[PDB]
């Protein structure tokens, strides 16, 4: 099969500078007829794939004059010349010369805005799921950018261990920014044996870590 | 327009078959060759199969030569990928697409892709919990404990959408996937505007409707 | 086989 190799994996630049993908081919990609297939896809998160090159430097109808492709013998590129905040996600090429028609890796395009701290918000276990046995208590981190950010669970004042999970959103298409949701679970006994529940962020446009709290039965 | 649309796909016991469909409309389907493309969760592209117009001519990755089969039948429309022999290797959504302006050496046409979860776990629905709110205030859902992927979920039957996030899923220790979909809303509204959550989990039938109250 | 899988 031939083996597309793309470079970066990930790719983080900030808004108006460019960026460029590249794709490698471990067998020639030029076809009897003269042309060489290779063709470039953006895919936003859950969305089919959509063309923005074919035959190395056609550009899609459509698709904005920012996007370039191009040939350097050595590999093939896919620029962009001002990156603009809707162009997140993920690149792929792909070569239709040989059958089985095969992509590269793929490539995430990450944009680099200014810093912005993170609003907070934490929410204690609904009476509904604590008649189950089990609590979950919630901290949200909304609209902040970078996307390293540390997030630490209080009980009574003592730090939790390993009883916690994390999930950020996609970049935003629009603002560039990111939110979080880390979901501490405990037993409803458990739960019920303190009283301040407390989820403490530290982030980069922090300049000191943000605590909110709330206590059992109020 | 030219439209595809897939079918066929849900959880399958490993080494079990399945028969995905796509249906095809809007062009002359009998003219164009047609190909198989799927994406494993979080996982890149990955080509698969094509069979010619005529159906004449086949080719397939050699990682599914023998358990797959595609087809189509011109009367009806519609392409098919026949999968026997399931591996969890072959968990993916399955596009299927074509080159409608030019089909040589080239793709520029995709459903919206069929998911095929090749796992022994059970079909269960979620349970709904409000996310509570204590300038701007914050309130959610929390959709947790279903199997297998995915859920949507909306904020008042679709009327609320600016300042909505819904998590990506997150697997549990337990194998079952949890997730949250958060809203920010002006602190003034919270008295007097109302906040429901619309959680469906169609591979389990699964409809719920939240209200979120402070 | 060719790479187009269209009707010519």
């Amino acid at each position: 099969d031939v083996v597309m190799t793309q470079s970066p994996l990930s790719l983080a630049v900030t808004l108006g500078q460019p960026a460029s993908i590249s794709c490698r081919s471990t067998q020639s990609l030029v076809y009897s007829d003269g042309n060489t297939y290779l063709n470039w896809f953006q895919q936003r998160p859950g969305q089919s794939p959509r063309r923005l090159i074919y035959k190395v430097s056609n550009r899609d109808s459509g698709v904005p004059d920012r996007f370039s492709g191009s040939e350097s013998g050595t590999d093939f590129t896919l620029k962009i010349s001002r990156v603009e905040a809707e162009d997140v996600g993920l690149y792929y090429c792909m070569q239709g010369t040989h059958w089985p028609w095969t992509f590269g890796q793929g490539t995430k395009v990450e944009i680099k805005r200014t810093v912005a701290a993170p609003s907070v918000f934490i929410f204690p276990p609904s009476d509904e799921q604590l008649k189950s046995g089990t609590a979950s208590v919630v901290c949200l981190l909304n609209n902040f950018y970078p996307r390293e950010a540390k997030v630490q669970w209080k009980v009574d004042n003592a730090l939790q261990s390993g009883n916690s999970q994390e999930s950020v959103t996609e970049q935003d298409s629009k603002d560039s920014t990111y939110s979080l949701s880390s979901t501490l679970t405990l037993s409803k006994a458990d739960y019920e044996k303190h009283k301040v529940y407390a989820c403490e962020v530290t982030h980069q446009g922090l300049s000191s870590p943000v605590t909110k709290s709330f206590n059992r039965g109020e | 327009q030219v439209q595809l649309v897939e079918s066929g796909g849900g959880v399958v016991q490993p080494g079990r078959s399945l028969r995905l469909s796509c249906a095809a409309s809007g062009f002359t389907f009998s003219s164009y060759g047609m190909h198989w493309v799927r994406q494993a969760p979080g996982k890149g592209l990955e080509w698969v199969a094509v069979i010619w117009y005529d159906g004449s001519y086949k080719s397939y990755i050699e990682s599914v030569k023998g358990r797959f089969t595609i087809s189509r039948d011109n009367s009806k429309n519609t392409l098919y990928l026949q999968m026997n022999s399931l591996r969890v290797e072959d968990t993916a959504v399955y596009y299927c697409a074509l080159g409608y302006s030019s089909g040589q050496g080239t793709l520029d046409n995709w459903g919206q892709g069929t998911l095929v979860t090749v796992s022994s776990a059970s079909t269960k629905g979620p349970s709904v919990f409000p996310l509570a709110p204590s300038g701007t205030a914050a309130l959610g859902c929390l959709v947790k404990d279903y199997f297998p992927e995915p859920v949507t979920v909306s904020w008042n039957s679709g009327a609320l959408t600016s300042g909505v996030h819904t998590f990506p899923a997150v697997l549990q220790s337990s194998g079952l996937y949890s997730l949250s979909s958060v809203v920010t809303v002006p602190s003034s509204s919270l008295g007097t505007q109302t906040y429901i959550c619309n959680v469906n989990h169609k591979p389990s039938n699964t409809k719920v409707d939240k209200k979120v109250e402070p | 086989m060719p790479n187009d899988p269209n009707r010519n």
